[PDB]
């Protein structure tokens, strides 16, 4: 249900 | 339990604050900027480190286990109401981690 991308990738 | 205070403070809020993951904890959740409609009806006690670092600086708590209950609330608000998997389920994890390695740490008191 907070559902957002959050943790940065490559 | 004022030494014990002082480590969730210095020690325990310290860490978990400064953390890479700590971003979405460090103020109350915003339903509004992100788009909770139900958030503020199923989470009955909302909790956040922001809130949790006003209550160690501003001479709230009785005991340090009242701390301690309000970073458990701030995780399982997060773990009751998130989808497995997602990131701000992740992030919750690792600092969890951190916490209770940092709490089985507790000084005696």
């Amino acid at each position: 249900a907070k559902r957002h991308r959050k943790v940065l990738r490559d | 339990q004022t030494n014990q205070l002082q480590y969730l403070l210095r020690v325990v809020l310290k860490t978990l604050w400064k953390h890479q993951f700590a971003w979405p904890f460090q103020q109350p959740v915003d339903a509004v900027k992100l788009n909770l409609p139900d958030y503020y009806k199923i989470i009955k006690t909302p909790m956040d480190m922001g809130t949790i670092k006003k209550r160690l600086e501003n001479n709230y708590y009785w005991n340090a286990q009242e701390c301690i209950q309000d970073f458990n609330t701030m995780f399982t608000n997060c773990y009751i109401y998130n989808k497995p998997g997602d990131d701000i389920v992740l992030m919750a994890e690792a600092l969890e981690k951190l916490f209770l390695q940092k709490i089985n740490e507790l000084p005696t008191e």
